């Protein structure tokens, strides 16, 4: 009768919760480093540009 | 065929061991025929006779 503040409804930074399994989504803080390795096949020389 | 309007430029040079520079040159000749090309200093080398 007094569960009150659900973490679905009281999450800082607008995260959402989902159960089975527990998971918090969209925790908008920080910043992600992302790296990519790629070969020369997808590029093309300026002689085609 | 003698030529005029010598407009050479280099879009992308890379001092590698392969052909790392593709020099693009627009010209204006006198007539149609073969034409020899030659590098006069020893800093660079060419692959086309």
């Amino acid at each position: 009768k007094e569960r009150g503040a659900s973490l679905q409804h009281t999450a800082p930074f607008g995260c959402q919760i989902a159960t089975n399994p527990v998971r918090a989504v969209n925790c908008a803080v920080g910043n992600i480093p992302i790296s990519i390795d790629i070969p020369d096949a997808a590029f093309t020389r300026v002689v085609d540009a | 065929p003698s030529v005029t309007d010598m407009s050479c430029e280099v879009p992308a040079c890379t001092h590698s061991s392969d052909f790392g520079g593709v020099a693009i040159i627009k010209y204006t000749a006198s007539k149609k025929g073969k034409c020899a090309v030659h590098s006069m200093t020893n800093a660079v080398t060419i692959r086309e006779a």
